[PDB]
């Protein structure tokens, strides 16, 4: 029961996850900050403030946003170039 | 007096068409060490190879395996860019004399805002000259896709059985010429062994016949139906492609890893084929007294190589070693008959519209290193030029390219039947 | 519908090359092999060839062998011919004629009809 | 494949049994084919199949026969029906044949 | 012998041998898998309702109440049950079975109101 | 007459007509017609088993031992199958189906072992 | 009780409640595994069913037969078999021999019904 369980729970992972959209734009050059706006200690260094070139409705149109990441999500490249940590190794959804 | 009688389970058979399935994908069903053949007794039954369904039947199994074997693979959309282009001459010899070419081109990497320079060397048939820009061949004609490096695709036997209500009759008679009354007949769980093999003109690997050449034609003197030619004896045929060439590894996007070719090693030289000639002639001679039976015992007989069309028909097309062949068989169909080792030159491709269909082109990876293949060779596939020639010399060419004749040629033994379990009678029983 | 459109008449002169043109429209194009048919004036209809739209397959018949070369193109569903090393004999009509599948016999449908003067 | 039309030349009138047949060979069974050429427009197709006929064809035509010889047969002759006729067999057509009014 | 082990034989011979073909009636793939599976099981379940509505349910062998009309079939016992094989006799009879079906559960229904009245009897 | 024919029929005009009702009884798209068939195959399969463990194997109609109770049907026998339809007799009798399985199974598992009892009286 | 309740009981006892579980054998890719579950199912109870056809036993549970019981395959008497003993033990005491048992009951069934045809032909 166990191995079939897990095969039925693996498969309706991958079914909820297909109907969703897929999130190849983040996979871009990463200018990033980091973040002491009423900062703790211990949150030192965790939280990275993130900004990035983005597409549009329009494919002419591009967009300069911004967002929040997390230091394990996220590698730097070889200043403050980051990337998404998985953008090297698989697609995303 | 009589009255009837219901009899249950009866041996009553008539001719049908329904699914089979096969036994050996990840998805079939084991084999089994019994092939139980229970010769049936005398039987008599009719025959027409060329109407038997499942090998179309067969032919659709295949190319539905063909397409999901490839769906879940990388899809080389971005890579239709223009293409810097420069002819090799690196040690390269006069009767390859350009089909390499290697071409720079940019191309896109994990993150879209950038991009790289790469190269390759894709062969001249895949390239064609945009105005030295090229483009790769199938950029404005259909998509292209490439093969999942995993699978190592190539024949794999695919015994095949009917659904629990069905029959499969073969044929044992070894002068069965394809179509008629079989006198001997025997039933089998399941088919022998029939690898899948994708040849044109050259029926590669597969069964032999077992006592002597024969001729198979739905009607041999109308000009237009695909003769086969299954042989008594194999013949030897050797395939190489011997330059040392390597592969590598560009990242395409978030995880795509397109493999393109990076250099070849060493010394460059032409892809060829051998086949021993003696045999082959032999073999030939053996054919054409054979034809002889159908044409006369007084007849010319006239070999040609083929005729024109399309490169996949016009050629021997067939794999070997994951890449695909194009060998130009003009160098054997040549000679008359009146009443060592041949070497073929061969081209290679990268781009295959395969299955001769319009919108689906599969990009064949590199293989490291040179490549062999030793087949067995087991029949061909031969048309009759015609022109009438009032009484003259006939003239045959190889054929082929509809890949269902060389199923054809493995599934004309067999037929397929559906039982009528419930017969009646009249006997001297009374309720 | 069925229409099968051929090439306007030619005029030239012996020596050169002349190519034909038979358009298809209304019915799957692969299914259906291919005859070219030609008949001298006054005389009979002797059959010039076939053609698979499939591969590419061709035969001829050696009266006009070595001469004679067809191909297809099924993006727009047409085949074409072409004949070099004309001879005066070879003045006449020629036609296109659509046959089901690997059979010769029934040449159902017609164009419109060529007319070359050697 | 030897074909000989026959009767090279016929001569008819309106309304009457008319036959046209061609030798073969050898047997062909059920193959063959007849058509029609009216002068000056595209050959079109009568028979094929042996007697197997056309869609949209009349009823007045009709074809039959077996082994070498085979027969194509009118009744009924509409101004129209009359042209030249043409039996075929394999690559080996033949040379036709002229129907003429009276 | 084994499956069709006596088709070609004569026609005893294969009477008695009804067990064995009895016994063996019974995505890109699965789908069609799944269809012939069904597909027999229907077949099995139409024959073996066939036969119920006949009253020989459960008996490859039985017997019935229809005179034999010498209409379908005029050879004698001899011929047909030592010179002769299933093939053969199915081939003979195709056009009848149809009327011999309906005759044959047409009879059931009558033999099988009788019996009811029968056990109506006190 | 055909399919459902006698439904609006008199009960004893529909009580002979019961084979021709038996016999009529048996890529999503292919899921949903292939879970309709196997849903169909069930049903049948459900009736032909319960009939069997009811000892009517095989009979379109069958007796069995279990005695009637006014309770439930106070019904005159000409009323039941002279006068009043099918319809109207599953509808009355609705309530009450259940018990008359369960009384009609215990007989039959009864009288089955009442049989063997008697087979090995030897 | 009710399904399987005569699990353990001694033979007797779940032979005269075999009734409920005769009953209990019958009842996007989530739509083809539940297809061929209940296919299969369907089967196994079908093939089930044509195994006791074939000896004459359908329409019945308790279907009695004429194979003289060798005592090789087993020699307790009937006190130990049919008061001392439950289902497991026994079927795991003759899963050697059963195929064996179904051999002699298609013979035993073949020649019964070749004697009752014979019988009938009897004017
Ligand atoms: C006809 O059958 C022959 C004999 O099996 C086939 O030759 C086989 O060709 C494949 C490549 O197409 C070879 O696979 C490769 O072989 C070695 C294994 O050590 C290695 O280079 C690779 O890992 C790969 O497995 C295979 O070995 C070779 N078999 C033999 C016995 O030499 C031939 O391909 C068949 N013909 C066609 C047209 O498929
Ligand atoms: C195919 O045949 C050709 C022609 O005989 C072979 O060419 C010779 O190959 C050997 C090695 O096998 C070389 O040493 C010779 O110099 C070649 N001689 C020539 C071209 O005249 C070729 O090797 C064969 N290929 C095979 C068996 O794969
Ligand atoms: C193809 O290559 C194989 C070896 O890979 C050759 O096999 C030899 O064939 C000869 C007969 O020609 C046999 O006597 C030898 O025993 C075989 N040797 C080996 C090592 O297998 C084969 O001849 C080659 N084919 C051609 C046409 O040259
Ligand atoms: C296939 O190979 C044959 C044999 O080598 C080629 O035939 C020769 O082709 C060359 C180049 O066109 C000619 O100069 C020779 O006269 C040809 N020889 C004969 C005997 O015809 C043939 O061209 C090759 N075909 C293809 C398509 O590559
Ligand atoms: C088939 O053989 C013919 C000769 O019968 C080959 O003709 C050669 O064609 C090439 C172009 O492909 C020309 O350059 C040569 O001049 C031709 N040679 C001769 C002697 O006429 C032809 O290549 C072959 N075709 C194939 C294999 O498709
Ligand atoms: C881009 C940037 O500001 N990176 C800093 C890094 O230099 C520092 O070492 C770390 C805390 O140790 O916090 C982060
Ligand atoms: C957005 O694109 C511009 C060029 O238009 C580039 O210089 C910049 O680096 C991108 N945005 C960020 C946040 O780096
Ligand atoms: C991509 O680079 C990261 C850097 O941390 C590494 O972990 C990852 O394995 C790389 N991708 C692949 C496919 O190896
Ligand atoms: C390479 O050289 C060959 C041989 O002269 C020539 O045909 C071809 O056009 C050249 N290609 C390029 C890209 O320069
Ligand atoms: C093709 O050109 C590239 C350009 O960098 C070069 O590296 C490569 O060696 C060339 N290939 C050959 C075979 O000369
Ligand atoms: C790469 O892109 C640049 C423009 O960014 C273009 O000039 C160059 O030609 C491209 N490279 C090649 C090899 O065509
Ligand atoms: C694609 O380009 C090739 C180059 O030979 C040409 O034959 C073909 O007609 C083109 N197709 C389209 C749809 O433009
Ligand atoms: C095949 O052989 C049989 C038996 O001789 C014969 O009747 C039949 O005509 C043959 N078929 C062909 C197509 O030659
Ligand atoms: C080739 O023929 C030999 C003859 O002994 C046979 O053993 C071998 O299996 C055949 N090989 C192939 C690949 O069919
Ligand atoms: C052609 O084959 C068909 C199918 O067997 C048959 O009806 C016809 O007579 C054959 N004709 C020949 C062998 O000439
Ligand atoms: C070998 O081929 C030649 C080609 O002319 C042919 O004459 C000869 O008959 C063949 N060999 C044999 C033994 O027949
Ligand atoms: C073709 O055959 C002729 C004999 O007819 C021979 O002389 C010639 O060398 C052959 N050509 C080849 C193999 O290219
Ligand atoms: C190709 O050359 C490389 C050089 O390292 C070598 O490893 C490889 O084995 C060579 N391949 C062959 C087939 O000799
Ligand atoms: C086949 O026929 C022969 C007579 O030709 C007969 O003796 C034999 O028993 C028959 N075989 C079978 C299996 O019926
Ligand atoms: C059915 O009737 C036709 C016409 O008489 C006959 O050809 C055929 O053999 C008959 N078949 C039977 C009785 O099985
Ligand atoms: C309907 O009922 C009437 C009496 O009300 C009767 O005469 C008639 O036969 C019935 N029809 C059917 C089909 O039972
Ligand atoms: C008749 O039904 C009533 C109501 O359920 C019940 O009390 C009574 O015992 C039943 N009698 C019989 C004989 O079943
Ligand atoms: C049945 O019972 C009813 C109740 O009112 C009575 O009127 C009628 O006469 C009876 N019918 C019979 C015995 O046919
Ligand atoms: C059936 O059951 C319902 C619900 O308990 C009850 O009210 C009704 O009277 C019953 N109907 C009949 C016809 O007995
Ligand atoms: C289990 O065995 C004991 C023996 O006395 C008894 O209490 C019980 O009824 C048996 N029942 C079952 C169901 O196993
Ligand atoms: C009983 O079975 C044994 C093996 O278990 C065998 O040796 C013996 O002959 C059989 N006796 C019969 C069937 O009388
Ligand atoms: C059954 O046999 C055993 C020995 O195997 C014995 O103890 C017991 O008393 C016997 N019972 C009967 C009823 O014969």
């Amino acid at each position: 029961m166990v191995e079939q369980m897990h095969t039925d729970i693996i498969s309706l992972w991958d079914q909820s996850l297909k109907p969703c959209v897929k999130l190849t734009p983040l996979c871009v050059t990463l200018q990033c900050t980091n973040v002491t706006n009423n900062i703790t200690d211990d949150m030192r260094g965790e939280l990275k403030n993130c900004s990035f070139n983005m597409t549009t409705e329009l494919r002419d149109k591009k967009q300069k946003v911004y967002s929040l990441f997390y230091r394990l999500d996220v590698v730097q490249i070889n200043n403050k170039e980051y990337r998404l940590i998985n953008c090297n190794t698989s697609a995303i959804t | 007096n009589l009255w009837v009688t219901v009899y249950y389970g009866v041996p009553v058979w008539k001719d049908a068409e329904t699914t089979l399935f096969c036994a050996s994908t990840h998805a079939c069903v084991p084999t089994d060490p019994n092939p139980q053949e229970i010769h049936l007794e005398n039987v008599t039954e009719e025959f027409n190879m060329w109407k038997n369904n499942m090998v179309e039947q067969m032919h659709t199994d295949i190319i539905s395996l063909w397409d999901q074997s490839l769906k879940p693979c990388v899809k080389l959309t971005p890579l239709c860019v223009t293409l810097q282009c420069t002819n090799v001459t690196n040690n390269i010899t006069d009767d390859m004399r350009g089909e390499l070419k290697n071409c720079s081109f940019n191309m896109t990497t994990e993150l879209r805002d950038k991009k790289q320079k790469v190269y390759s060397l894709f062969y001249r048939l895949d390239v064609v000259q945009i105005n030295k820009e090229y483009r790769l061949i199938n950029c404005n004609t259909s998509a292209i896709t490439q093969a999942c490096p995993k699978v190592s695709f190539e024949p794999i036997p695919i015994h095949y059985c009917a659904p629990a209500g069905f029959a499969i009759l073969k044929c044992k008679d070894k002068k069965f010429n394809g179509t008629g009354p079989c006198p001997s007949v025997s039933t089998v769980q399941c088919t022998h062994g029939i690898k899948p093999v994708v040849s044109t003109q050259l029926l590669l690997n597969g069964s032999l016949a077992e006592e002597e050449v024969m001729i198979r034609s739905e009607n041999i003197t109308n000009n237009a139906k695909n003769i086969l030619v299954q042989f008594n004896t194999p013949v030897q045929i050797n395939c190489t492609r011997p330059n040392n060439n390597t592969r590598k590894s560009i990242r395409i996007g978030p995880g795509q890893a397109f493999y393109a070719t990076g250099d070849i090693i060493g010394d460059i030289r032409q892809a060829h084929c051998n086949v021993s000639k003696a045999t082959w002639n032999e073999t030939l001679g053996k054919v054409v007294k054979q034809l002889r039976k159908h044409f006369g015992n007084n007849t010319i007989i006239r070999f040609a190589n083929s005729s024109g069309g399309d490169l996949e028909v016009t050629t021997h097309s067939f794999n070997c070693g994951g890449e695909f062949f194009y060998c130009n068989t003009s160098g054997l169909f040549n000679s008359t008959w009146i009443s060592d080792s041949i070497t073929l030159p061969c081209r290679i491709k990268q781009i295959i519209n395969m299955w001769q269909r319009i919108g689906q082109a599969m990009y064949a990876p590199p293989i490291q290193g040179v490549i062999r293949c030793v087949s067995n060779i087991t029949g061909l596939i031969l048309t009759r030029d015609g022109g009438s020639t009032n009484s003259t010399t006939e003239t045959f060419r190889p054929g082929g390219g509809d890949m269902r004749d060389n199923w054809r040629s493995e599934l004309y033994k067999y037929k397929v039947v559906k039982i009528e379990p419930l017969g009646v009678a009249p006997t001297r029983c009374k309720r | 519908q069925v229409q099968l459109v051929q090439s306007g008449a030619e005029v030239k002169k012996p020596g050169a090359s002349v190519k034909v043109s038979c358009k298809t429209s209304g019915y799957t194009f692969t299914d259906f092999y291919m005859h070219w048919m030609r008949q001298a004036p006054g005389q009979g209809l002797e059959w010039m060839g076939w053609i698979n739209p499939t591969g590419g397959g061709v035969n001829y018949a050696h009266k006009f062998q070595g001469r004679v070369t067809m191909t297809r193109d099924t993006s727009i569903s047409t085949a074409y011919m072409e004949l070099s090393r004309l001879t005066s004999d070879d003045t006449g009509v020629y036609y296109c004629a659509r046959s089901p599948a690997r059979e010769l016999l029934p040449l159902d449908y017609w164009g419109q009809g060529t007319l070359v003067t050697v | 494949i030897q074909v000989t039309q026959s009767p090279s030349s016929l001569s008819a009138s309106v309304g009457d049994r008319v036959t046209i047949t061609c030798r073969a060979s050898q047997g062909i069974s059920n193959y063959l084919a007849w058509y029609q050429q009216k002068p000056g427009k595209v050959p079109k197709l009568l028979i094929y199949g042996a007697s197997t006929l056309q869609s949209g064809v009349p009823s007045r035509f009709s074809g039959s026969g077996s082994g070498t010889d085979f027969t194509l047969t009118i009744s009924s002759l509409q101004p129209e029906d009359f042209a030249t006729y043409y039996c075929q067999i394999y690559e080996t057509f033949g040379q036709g044949t002229k129907v003429d009014i009276k | 012998l084994g499956f069709l082990g006596a088709a070609g034989s004569t026609m005893g011979a294969a009477s008695m041998t009804l067990t064995v073909q009895a016994r063996n009636l019974l995505t890109v793939w699965g789908i069609k898998q799944l269809q012939a599976r069904v597909l027999a099981v229907e077949r099995y379940l139409r024959d073996q309702q066939l036969l119920g509505i006949w009253g020989c349910s459960g008996k490859l062998i039985c017997c019935t109440n229809v005179p034999w009309n010498s209409s379908w079939s005029n050879r004698n016992l001899s011929e047909i049950w030592d010179n002769m094989t299933w093939l053969q006799w199915d081939k003979e009879i195709s056009n009848y079975t149809q009327i011999i079906y309906g005759l044959l559960e047409e009879s059931q229904n009558q033999q099988e109101k009788n019996e009811q009245d029968l056990l109506a009897l006190d």
